[PDB]
């Protein structure tokens, strides 16, 4: 029945992870003790997606939430929505990973990662038919960067024929805790490179100038830089939740998505970012805005292999297909050529909460190679006087595995150039 | 009398064969419970209707069809839909997982574990058949049950039932109403494998079904139901010499005499009228001469494309309703004198006409208005082949830079057949371009 | 902010239309195998009209009609004069042609018995003809300017949009002759207004009257017979086309059609004014922004 | 202009008019093809699975 298993891993992981279940929760009517109190039988003809039904006809959630350090599962379960996780599928330890992907991959994850992938096993076991995997996290840390390209890594082994999507937080020395980052980022675009069908990576850089320029909040909060992932992660699954003209489940939509296996990185966009509500042209313009993308990387400077587009509530669906119609018909350079109708869009009657109607927008552009250039620059930056390596040796590994990262990201961004110029 | 099995694969394919059967119930007087109070010959008989129709001892009237698909939620609507009496479980399979636009995945990977049980049930039904004609398979080009799947059946169909014809309906892709963009692949990977299992195939542009649909019926953003509908009407039609009385098309091998002089060359286009908006009150009932006239509209065809600059091999007109012989033809010779209607110079110019004197039938609450005439024609045009000069067009764009190819590789397909089916479509555009210019 | 494709550099005409476009600067020019355009410029050979009007919200415009090739071929203009009813045997301003490689060889011949031909795709003598296309009668007598004593032709050009309205360019063209006619102005360009001056001083006449009225009918009669098969009114995409229609004139001052041409080019001081008439009643016509002709 | 063919039934009735003359593989086969394609799945799975080992 299409079931999906969300899985999120490290400090960031989670935390964002459990905005996520706390606004679709909310948009299905489920209340944090897990009882339904919707208003719609829209609210619960895919509530099976995202959540198992209890004995008591309550709905818990397919999310497993894993840690090295039981500090930021605890403010979770003593959270708003705490107690709809079931208390299981809390798999942590108590070490940490001190910012460290090696520690997260080789070491101390690997202690902790067998008992996750039971947890897993458990949840899967008990599916119709398996839709695919989905995992939350950040790239610069060590638990979710290191562990969560480990458990992918499993999770291929056990379910080769499975989707495998990631909802990645890309590090940047403007949002920063480690200088390290770079270094545990690197190493995990490896990995998504070869083990996921599906990369939206979401730069902090962009979320903070969001906050900042857009929302017009002084000092950006880590919960401020999550409301606008949880409301994007919202966005991006609401066909998935909801009935709609689109019927599809991950692979249907990553076969019209990714014409090539290792280019699958795609730059999420949201709209709005109020009371007077937003006419259709003004969701279109801002949608395919820059200052509405979140992988802070600039259009202009690539082009779009394809392109999703997904609008929420009540709206003409002939003016919203004029929109984009016209969007493209303006702006034709910046769509390849030799890929026809690379544009799709869904429309979804039931909108998020406070807003009438709303845009999300999911870019496959190889404009993205910005990203990964910079991480690169600021990886070079360091390695060339082998700066900081020795937390990383400490934990066995050796000088040549980062430079193979170091050139496999190049590739990586070498390829994006090659279909740019196309 | 000489049974038909209809088969529907995929979502497109079944989703027009419940508005096709829903529109044959109607035609035929046939209750949703399966009762029909006009057939006197109880639990049996042999009327033109029983080609498409079985009947039990009880008295219902069971259609001769089997819906295929390799995913539930489409087929489970008819499952508890309207006519959930009428079709025995049986003749309703579904499996866990869909092709998810993928040919390949549609042929091969999945295709293949579920072959065997489609073929079994289709078996159950040859059996209660005396005398089986062939079958009529529903279907889209983009999908990749629709397409992967179907041409794997067809393959099978040709080696268990090889006297038996095979007559398709397929769905042409339409951006419009579309959120695939891997379905140049998939259409082109179906029609070369299905090509030399298919005797007569009608190809439905959902571009123009569309547009008439938007145009005719004012329809600002034309819904599935909307199309089915309107194609249900096109497909009754067609087939409507199958399920009643007459001379013209009585059995499936006449579609192939009639309208295939060439094998190859097996895609007649359809062109329908009138198509009349049922919320339009007061609306002037059109004549035989001006519905005739239609037919040589292209915004009346199902599939666009300009039958001026092309070649016919042959042509049928299909009138239902208060249509009478001298009118048809006074009619016809007016026509000649306006339009240009080039035959090629091996075939005769001339026109087979058939009349069903049953006005035609509209779904209750539709958007449909209900004539007192109306006509169908089809006529094996080479500028059909525009349609695949398009296609083929948009296979070239992104198998250039082989795009999406590595989806399909994955299943187990090799590379080579993309190129050997595209092969096969540049010798299929030059066939026309042969008979054509 | 509308959209255009050019898809042929050789094209004199249109390489003027496609600046002018520009130049109003609510037209954006795009890349020549870029599907998503409102306007195409397209090539003379073998252009896709298959792939015309297939576009989601896009209305498309070519500027070339979908077998005018008829009109515009030497063997195909002749088949379509003795073929169409309302054309005929009985042409009256067109010559005697025949089709050799269907073929009217032997009805050729047999009207061969002045009798100077022409063949082309000039001799009294029917097997230098065909041992060397189509057979013309060659015009032993054509009218010849003074002082000069010279043969000429005269070119019109004829835009026919969307509507199928059919505008005549009020300005022509005489392509004379230098060497005097043997039947044994600047750059040889004539314009109508030297050429009216002349028929009223030397002939007693008007270019309106005595040849102009002739021109109006040929064309009008061309294009109006050749409607039903090329015209793109109910179309999922529209055409315009510019034409070029040769004439000759005799010392009788009647027209003859020689040949037309699907892609002419025009003259040096005409193309500023005929481009800039093509932009506003072929193209704005159907995609509006923020006369020199005459409706036949 | 010729009307041939006139047949007449209650359900209506059909002719023909002129206006000018003129001037598989077998079972075992697709067998190999599926399994050909099983197979191919197989051993890019292997080589996956061996790619996981190392
Ligand atoms: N006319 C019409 N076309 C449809 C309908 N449903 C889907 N299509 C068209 O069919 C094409 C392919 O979609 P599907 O037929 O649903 O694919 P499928 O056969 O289910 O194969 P899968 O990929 O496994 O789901 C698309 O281009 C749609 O436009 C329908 O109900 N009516
Ligand atoms: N958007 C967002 N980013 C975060 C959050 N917490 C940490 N990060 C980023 O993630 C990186 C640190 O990784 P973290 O998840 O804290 O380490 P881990 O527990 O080992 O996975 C840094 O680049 C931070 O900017 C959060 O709540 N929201
Ligand atoms: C064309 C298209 C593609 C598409 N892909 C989506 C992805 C959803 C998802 C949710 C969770 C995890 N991984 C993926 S939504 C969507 C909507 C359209 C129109
Ligand atoms: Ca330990
Ligand atoms: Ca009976
Ligand atoms: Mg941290
Ligand atoms: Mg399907």
């Amino acid at each position: 029945m299409r079931e999906i298993v969300h899985i999120q891993a490290g400090q960031c992981g989670n935390q964002i992870g459990a905005k996520f279940w706390e606004v679709i929760s909310d948009e299905h009517g489920i209340d944090p003790t897990g009882s339904y109190h919707g208003d719609s039988d829209l609210q619960l003809e895919r509530i099976n997606v995202y959540y198992n039904e209890a004995t008591g006809n309550k709905y818990v959630p397919r999310a497993i939430l894993v840690d090295l350090e039981p500090g930021t599962m605890d403010s979770v379960r003593s959270g708003p929505f705490g107690q709809i996780f079931r208390p299981d599928n809390f798999v942590f330890g108590q070490s940490g990973a001190g910012n460290n992907w090696a520690k997260g991959h080789y070491t101390e994850g690997a202690e902790l990662v067998d008992s996750v992938l039971d947890v897993v096993r458990k949840e899967s076991e008990s599916c119709d038919c398996l839709q695919g995997f989905q995992l939350t996290h950040s790239l610069g840390g060590g638990t979710g960067s290191g562990m969560g390209t480990l458990l992918i890594s499993k999770i291929r082994e056990e379910y080769p024929d499975r989707i495998m999507n990631t909802f990645s937080v890309m590090p940047s020395p403007k949002v920063s805790d480690t200088v390290v980052e770079p270094y545990n980022a690197t190493l995990s675009v490896h990995q998504l490179v070869e083990n996921t069908d599906e990369t939206y990576c979401i730069d902090n850089e962009a979320l903070y100038d969001i906050c900042f320029r857009t929302l017009k909040l002084t000092t950006p909060t880590y919960g401020d830089l999550n409301h606008l992932v949880s409301a994007t992660m919202s966005g991006v699954t609401t066909c998935l939740r909801f009935p709609g003209q689109l019927n599809a489940d991950l692979r249907k939509l990553a076969v019209n998505m990714v014409p090539f296996p290792r280019l699958h990185f795609f730059m999420p966009g949201f709209a709005p970012l109020q009371y007077r509500a937003l006419t259709v042209p003004e969701l279109t313009q801002q949608m395919f805005d820059s200052k509405n993308m979140m992988a802070a990387c600039d259009p202009r400077h690539g082009r779009y292999l394809t392109v999703a587009a997904i609008f929420r509530g009540r709206m003409s669906m002939k003016e919203v297909d004029e929109q984009m119609l016209n969007v493209q018909n303006k702006n034709s350079s910046y769509f390849v050529e030799w890929i026809p109708n690379n544009v799709k869009t869904a429309v979804c009657d039931i909108p998020p909460r406070g807003l009438k109607m709303s845009a999300t927008f999911i870019g496959n552009s190889t404009a993205i190679q910005e990203l990964f250039k910079r991480i690169s620059e600021q990886f070079t930056a360091m390695f060339r006087r082998k700066a900081f390596l020795h937390w990383y040796t400490g934990e066995g590994m050796d000088e040549m595995e980062f430079t193979e990262a170091e050139s496999n990201m190049n590739d990586l961004v070498s390829e994006y150039q090659q279909y740019q110029d196309a | 009398m000489r049974e038909c099995i209809s088969i529907h694969v995929g979502q497109a394919g079944v989703q027009i064969g419940n508005a096709c059967w829903e529109l044959y119930c109607l035609e035929h007087g046939i209750q949703p419970d399966g009762q029909m109070p006009s057939d006197k010959t109880i639990g049996g008989g042999d009327d033109s209707f029983n080609t498409f129709f079985s009947e039990t001892g009880a008295g219902k009237h069971v259609p001769r069809a089997v819906f295929v698909d390799l995913e539930p939620t489409v087929i489970d609507e008819v499952r508890t839909g309207t006519y959930r009496q009428l079709f025995h479980p049986e003749q309703l399979i579904t499996g866990k997982e869909d092709a998810a636009n993928n040919y390949a995945r549609g042929h091969y990977t999945i295709g293949k574990e579920i072959i065997d049980l489609v073929l079994d049930r289709i078996r159950k039904l040859a059996d209660q058949c005396t005398g089986l004609q062939g079958f009529l398979v529903f279907h889209s080009f983009g999908g990749g049950t629709g397409s992967g799947f179907t041409s794997l059946l067809m393959e099978r169909l040709s080696v268990d039932y090889g006297k038996k014809s095979k007559l398709e309906f397929s769905i042409y892709p339409a951006p419009q109403v579309s959120t695939a963009v891997v379905e140049p692949y998939n259409s082109i990977l179906t029609t070369h494998t299905t090509l030399e299992h298919s005797d007569c195939a009608f190809m439905v542009d959902n571009e123009a079904i569309y547009d008439i649909c938007r145009r005719n019926l004012d329809i600002e953003r034309p819904t599935y139901t909307n199309l089915n509908r309107l194609i249900s009407q096109i497909v009754s039609s067609i087939t409507a010499s199958l399920r009643f009385d007459g001379a013209l098309n009585v059995d499936l091998t006449e579609f192939q005499t009639n309208l295939v002089p060439y094998p190859r060359i097996h895609f007649p286009l359809a062109t329908y009228a009138p198509v009349i908006s049922a919320e339009k009150a007061y609306h002037e009932q059109l004549s035989v001469a001006e519905i005739t006239n239609a037919c040589f509209e292209p915004a009346n065809q199902m599939v666009k494309c300009d039958p001026r600059h092309g070649k016919y091999m042959a042509c049928c007109l299909l009138y239902r309703g208060d249509v009478v012989p001298k009118d048809v033809n006074a009619a016809i010779a007016t026509i000649k004198t306006k339009r240009s209607i080039q035959f090629v110079d091996w075939c005769p110019t001339g026109f087979k006409v058939g009349i069903n004197y049953q006005p035609p039938t509209v779904v209750p609450g539709g958007d449909l208005a209900k004539v007192q005439r109306a006509v169908c024609m089809l006529s094996n045009t080479t500028a059909i082949a525009e349609a695949w000069a398009r296609l083929d067009h948009k296979f070239d764009l992104m198998y250039a830079k082989r795009a999406f190819v590595h989806w399909y590789v994955g299943e187990g397909m090799e590379e080579g057949e993309f190129s050997e089916a595209r092969e096969d479509m540049a010798a299929l555009e030059k066939d026309y371009e042969e008979v054509g210019v | 902010m509308y959209t255009f494709v050019v898809r042929d550099e050789n094209s004199s005409v249109y390489a003027e239309v496609s600046r002018l476009l520009l130049a109003t600067g609510q037209w954006k020019r795009l890349r020549k195998d870029n599907p998503r355009f409102n306007l195409m410029l397209g090539e003379r050979n073998r252009l896709p009209f298959g792939r015309l009007g297939h576009e989601p919200g896009l209305v498309q415009l070519v500027n070339y009609y979908r077998g005018a090739d008829k009109l515009c071929r030497k063997a195909s203009l002749v088949k379509l004069i003795k073929t169409s009813p309302e054309l005929s045997e009985s042409c009256t301003w067109f010559p005697e042609s025949y089709v050799i490689y269907t073929d009217e060889r032997e009805v050729f011949l047999a009207a061969y018995n002045g009798n100077v031909w022409i063949a082309k795709s000039i001799s009294s003598e029917a097997s230098e003809l065909l041992d060397f296309h189509v057979i013309q009668k060659y015009l032993e007598k054509p009218l010849l300017l003074e002082p000069g004593h010279r043969k000429f032709d005269i070119r019109s050009w004829v835009l026919v949009d969307h509507l199928y309205n059919i505008y005549l360019y009020r300005e022509g063209v005489l392509r004379t002759s230098s060497e005097p006619y043997n039947s044994a102005e600047e750059g040889n360009e004539m314009f109508f207004e030297e050429f009216n001056q002349y028929l009223m001083d030397a002939l007693n006449t008007t270019l309106e009257n005595s040849i102009l009225l002739q021109i109006k009918h040929i064309i009008r009669s061309c294009l109006m017979c050749i409607e039903p098969a090329i015209s793109t009114k109910h179309l999922h995409y529209q055409s315009f086309q510019l034409f070029g229609f040769d004439f000759m004139v005799d010392e009788e001052l009647k027209v003859w059609l020689i040949e037309v041409n699907g892609a002419p080019a025009c003259a040096q001081k005409l193309y500023a004014e005929l481009c800039q008439g093509i932009v506003d009643v072929a193209i704005s016509s159907v995609f509006p922004l923020a006369s020199i002709f005459i409706k036949l | 202009m010729e009307v041939i063919e006139l047949n007449k039934c209650t359900s209506g009735q059909s002719w023909e008019v002129i206006l000018k003359p003129p001037s598989d593989p077998s079972l075992e086969e697709i067998q190999k093809k599926l399994e050909a394609a099983e197979e191919r799945r197989k051993y890019q799975e292997a080589e996956l699975l061996k790619h996981l080992a190392e």
